[PDB]
């Protein structure tokens, strides 16, 4: 019923990019992780701010459309312009493909670091389910869901019960 | 009981390319190659000249199509496809270089030289200009001597270029339509024109044309281009056919003028221009035209390159 | 006897690149994992398909070798050609070094994906040994080893004997 | 018990460059810089003309060695080191531009100029050009003044381009190599040549003197060329030294011309050639020659670059 | 309160780039590692040496600054030179940005490689706190701390003590 | 007990630019764009000719400023703004191509042309070129008519290149300051100079008239040149107003040229030079001069690009 980033995304998570889904006896719901989404979107925005940097170099026209240039110089110009076009087409495709690879891998890195943050916050009172779910071995409702989202949850809550529950 | 960490998804996203595979679906991506142009020239806030039947190269010479644009300042100079640089047919010997500096010249300022001799007739009857009647360019004289059976006098006219700016000197040589025209329009005998400077040292000789009837009249004008450094002197020593300039041309400053085929829109501003319109987007690349002027996106061949802005889209 | 990917590589896998090796009642079994291998090969193949691609921009001769060309335009052509050669030599050196770095990191990431997937399947029984292997506390026969090789393995049922042996 | 995870290895791999280490050993890698080539030009699927002992401009001028190529049609044009553009000594002006045009022309479609002459002799046979006896260029008419020691009449000929493609018109100027020979051949007096069209304007003057001996001759015939836009007309006004065209040359389509010193081979079917062989490969880079023509790898300085195809090699 | 790694860092580490800091009751203190430091610095120096990229292509002087060249070829040279300069400015900014991203990611991944090595080397005898420390349940002083600082540590002799705790 | 891992951090640090974010703090970074220069030419180890008042093209024709450079041999050629290519007013035609040829030439090896003249004055001189009071280019002959206001006979001269290297042959065409000057010297009539070889053919005509005074005499000489292939011949045919070569110029080898305004330094060895100095650096980029020539960093427009050498400087509480 409930599955995380390992196998699928959440089609219903519109407010925010990263978040936590709570399935319990004490209700059910979804809430976004403000800091993770804010970091990812500001970091990607910075990437776009780099991409849209202007050249700040004005280029004059060298060739002439209305009246042709001399064939010798025109052919040298077309050779140079085509070589420059090939260089910029290569650089544009390599940059877009490489940055798309970095954007996807970066988003996965953010997913893994947030996942590990949760794992290291829960420590021995929770276990991974291998799908993105964490199995919680103590009874708890939304108060600790918020404490996890707020990075305030402490594991010192009847640890012995969770160990007995998983030993 | 159970908690879950996950990420957003959409029922149908967009496809971007990566280093290892093609067609990778992501929730959101933007374009890095601009495809949408503005059909009009965005010149708002900048001084412009919308030069029509006159070409840019004619702003020195003064064809009747732009007599009113002989002297101006401009930030953006626009030449049109229909533009012509001649009244009487002719061509510039170094046409592209002079056009290249005019597009970078910022406009034009002028200062009279002289040629205050006798035996010469300024009008130079041409039937290709009808502003009032037969005439030649506003800024040049046809030194035709005393009509028929009139030998041409020897002239040695120089200009000192006293201002600090370099001087753009444009003059020409008339190739008549026949030998009879050389004999009766400029007189019998040989024709020699020698132009001196500290760095020019070039002579020219006209020849009988016997050319096709381009714009009715046969023959051609050679428009010769000279640059002077500050305080230099241009010397025109000649007895042959000669088209005498009245005024030297000087530069104004920056222009980056663009050749264009579309109307001017003074209510929009931008810096990238091409012959088919303008680019006002801030994307890093375009596939609209490689022949861009100004602070323009770099030209690429791919129609579109999508840059991911979201994460990998894995639907439920 | 047999070490994993952290300590060293292993000579002997002829079919595929990635695999599993184990000690059990049968002894020193070896098998390849063809799904992670095909994933890595598909990504490398796509990378080479992008790199091993020829352009469609045709270039003609600008200068001649049978007769010399005008010296000033010839030197401008040679300078432009040499600058383009420097640009493509830089781009080729950077492309090969960067893509080789991505290929090596790709292979290590795929090895890590296999390692992590096994860890997540094993849960409390994973017992990483620091050499790139997993110590199995329950007595695991050939059928459970095969179940680990593919993606259908139950961490339960074994947990009781595994934890009695582990603790 | 124990389950171990790992990867394959090889006993002897290859070395590749990375971002942190220049010599990282990998299990497998391929080459990205091609050094292998085929010693012969590949023509399968393309129409190929092999100009053995013939220069490309001899397909326009028509020396005896080029007699079979006056109307050649080909996709690939091969020039040879041992070939020549002329048989009677001389040079083309802007010969590089003309070769650049011809190498892409698709071949040459010759069409008669239709010039009729009177008062001259149209033979001009010379000992340097032979076709079982003295001859001249197949496509050029060397026009002499009657027999000898007589003035050459001035003639003004013209040609109109009525086809959709631009017409290539080629003519020459004969520098006799001696003032006495020029005055015996074309008579005494000053000589003058004017040639022009709506976008072309040139004049030439014969220059007698003394020159070295090539193929037993002392004179030199230089060749000039003009492009005519569709529906344009060219004029030729001469007082002698016509070296007149007999046929206009039209471009058939598109081609890619090459220089080569090696034999042509039908079987390979390659897409890119260089002097000395053909480069048939799918690799992105080459280290064979920088002057490559076609759609083929970009030249790099590196002899070899190895692109890893497997994972890194840990030899144990 | 010595938990620098996840959040604060160590501003007091003098001898190396990576190290160990100890909370042991006998007296707290800091020591540096040299092997992961030497590896990271060797890779970074390798990057700087690769990035020297000294050219062996001799470029002559084409544009004359004392007497100007013909304006059409002059502008051809200026356009070609400015396009080449834009290509090299792009390549330099992209190369530096890539190398800085890879240098930071490499150094952080090297700190993660050391961290993971310590966690696996300690097996189940230590628990992550999630701020940048390992909580060691067995108390030890010179032999265990030297063994952990080194790449050789025997986790068996302390396995019973660590497993007796927490439960 | 607690075992903490961590990393070296600094209280100050520097900033670098990354692909994703600008201004990322790092503990240490270096520069990849060289901004430092040496305001002098590091010519150590190379034979260097410091052409102070001598323009490079005058090292072929030999104006007084180039008296000591007529047969110069050097690995490095330094040109300066204050120098001149000519002494008698004039210029070279296709002067940039000839300068480019000379800069890599390795120096000049002159061989006697072997032209024997009779019936003319071969000792012409001008007040603008004063080697000892009144002289002309040392390596070229100013050929005048037998007497002033007298005919100059037409002559044909030729040279065969018997060396394995091609010869650089330079000749001048004298454009008189007046029709009287072209009548007083050389005699009346139309003048013509024709030059040719198996693969070369040009014809030049002097044009008298009037010009402004430059460096004294209001005349001009246009200096033309050709390359002569091995085993070929050159024929010069002239009726006057032709400045004949006295010696053929062969190229010695390989060199590079510099245009600069700075002192030559023979105690330091550098890799490339520019108008303001020498660039000695092992950094891949420079932001000082886009037209530096030699084997040295590529020019970028970035004032400084900081390449991290340390890791990200996360500050400590
Ligand atoms: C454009 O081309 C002109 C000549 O055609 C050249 O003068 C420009 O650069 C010149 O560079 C010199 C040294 O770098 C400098 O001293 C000179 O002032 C400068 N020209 C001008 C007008 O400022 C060429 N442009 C570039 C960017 O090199
Ligand atoms: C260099 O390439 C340009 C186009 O990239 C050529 O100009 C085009 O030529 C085609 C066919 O004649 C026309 O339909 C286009 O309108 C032309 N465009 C422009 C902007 O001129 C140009 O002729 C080529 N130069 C040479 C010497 O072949
Ligand atoms: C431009 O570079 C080419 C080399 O790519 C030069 O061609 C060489 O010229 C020398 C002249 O002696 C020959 O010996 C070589 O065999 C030529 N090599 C090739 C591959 O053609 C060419 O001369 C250079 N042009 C200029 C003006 O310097
Ligand atoms: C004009 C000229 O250079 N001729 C030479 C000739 O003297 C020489 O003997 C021969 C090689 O044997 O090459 C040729
Ligand atoms: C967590 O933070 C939210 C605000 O983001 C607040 O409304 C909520 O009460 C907090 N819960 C806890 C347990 O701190
Ligand atoms: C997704 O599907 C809907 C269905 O109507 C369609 O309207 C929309 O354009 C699609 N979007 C994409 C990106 O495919
Ligand atoms: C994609 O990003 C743009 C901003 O660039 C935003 O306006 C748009 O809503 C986003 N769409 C989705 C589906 O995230
Ligand atoms: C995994 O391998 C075992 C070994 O026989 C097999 O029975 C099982 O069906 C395999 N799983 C899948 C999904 O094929
Ligand atoms: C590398 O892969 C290619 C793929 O065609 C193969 O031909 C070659 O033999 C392989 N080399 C090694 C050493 O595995
Ligand atoms: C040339 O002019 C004729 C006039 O009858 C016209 O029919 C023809 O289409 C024109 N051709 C071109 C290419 O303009
Ligand atoms: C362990 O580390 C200590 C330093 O704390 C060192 O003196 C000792 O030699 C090391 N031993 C081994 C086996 O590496
Ligand atoms: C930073 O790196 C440079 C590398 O050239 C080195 O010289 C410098 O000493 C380093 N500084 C510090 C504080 O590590």
């Amino acid at each position: 019923a409930i599955a995380g980033f390992i196998e699928n995304g959440w089609e219903g998570l519109i407010d925010g990019w990263y978040g936590f889904r709570h399935q319990n006896a004490q209700g059910e719901g979804t809430a976004a992780d403000y800091k993770s989404t804010q970091s990812a979107i500001d970091q990607i925005t910075g990437k776009l701010n780099r991409l849209i940097e202007k050249t700040n170099q004005q280029f004059e026209l060298i060739d002439n459309e209305f009246t042709e240039v001399e064939k010798q110089i025109g052919n040298v110009i077309n050779w140079t312009r085509d070589s420059i076009t090939e260089v910029w087409s290569y650089n544009a495709e390599l940059l877009v493909a490489m940055e798309n690879q970095h954007t996807i891998d970066l988003a996965d890195s953010e997913m893994d670091k947030l996942y590990e943050r949760v794992k290291r916050q829960l420590r021995e009172n929770a276990e991974e389910d291998g799908t993105g779910c964490f199995e919680i071995f103590h009874k708890c409702d939304d108060d600790c869901m918020a404490s996890i989202r707020n990075n305030t949850y402490d594991h010192s809550k009847y640890r012995e019960e969770a160990m007995q529950n998983r030993i | 009981d159970k908690i879950c960490l996950g990420h957003h998804a959409v029922s149908n996203g967009t496809k971007v390319n990566t280093l290892t595979e093609r067609g990778v679906e992501v929730v959101n991506a933007t374009e890095t190659v601009e495809r949408t142009n503005i059909p009009r020239i965005c010149s708002k806030g900048k001084r412009t000249v919308d030069l029509g039947q006159c070409g840019l190269l004619g702003t020195i010479t003064g064809p009747p199509q732009c007599d009113q644009f002989l002297e101006f300042s401009a930030d953006l100079i626009i030449e049109r496809r229909e533009g012509s640089d001649v009244c009487f047919p002719g061509k510039f010997v170094n046409e592209e270089a002079l056009r290249q500096i005019l597009r970078e010249s910022g406009g034009i300022d002028k200062e009279a030289m002289g040629f205050t001799y006798s035996g010469i007739r300024t009008n130079g009857a041409t039937s290709s200009c009808r502003r009032s009647g037969s005439s030649f360019y506003a800024e040049m004289k046809w030194l035709l001597s005393n009509t028929d059976n009139a030998a041409f006098p020897q002239m040695t006219k120089s200009y000192k270029n006293t201002r600090k700016n370099p001087a753009l000197i444009v003059w020409g040589i008339h190739h008549s339509g026949s030998t009879a025209e050389q004999t009766k329009l400029y007189g019998s005998g040989n024709k020699l024109v020698t132009v001196g400077s500290s760095n020019y040292q070039q002579s020219f000789v006209p020849s009988p044309g016997a050319r096709t009837q381009v714009n009715g009249q046969s023959g051609r004008i050679d428009f010769h281009w000279l640059m002077l450094n500050p305080n230099d002197t241009v010397t025109f020593s000649f007895n042959g056919a000669f088209i005498a300039p009245d005024r030297a041309s000087f530069l104004r400053g920056k222009s980056m003028g663009i050749q264009s085929g579309v109307q001017v829109d003074a209510d929009c501003e931008g810096d990238c221009y091409y012959s088919g319109g303008t680019i006002i987007s801030n994307l890093p690349f375009q596939n609209i035209d490689s022949r861009a002027v100004g602070k323009c996106p770099r030209y690429v061949k791919q129609r579109s390159l999508l840059l991911a802005t979201g994460m990998k889209n894995v639907p439920e």
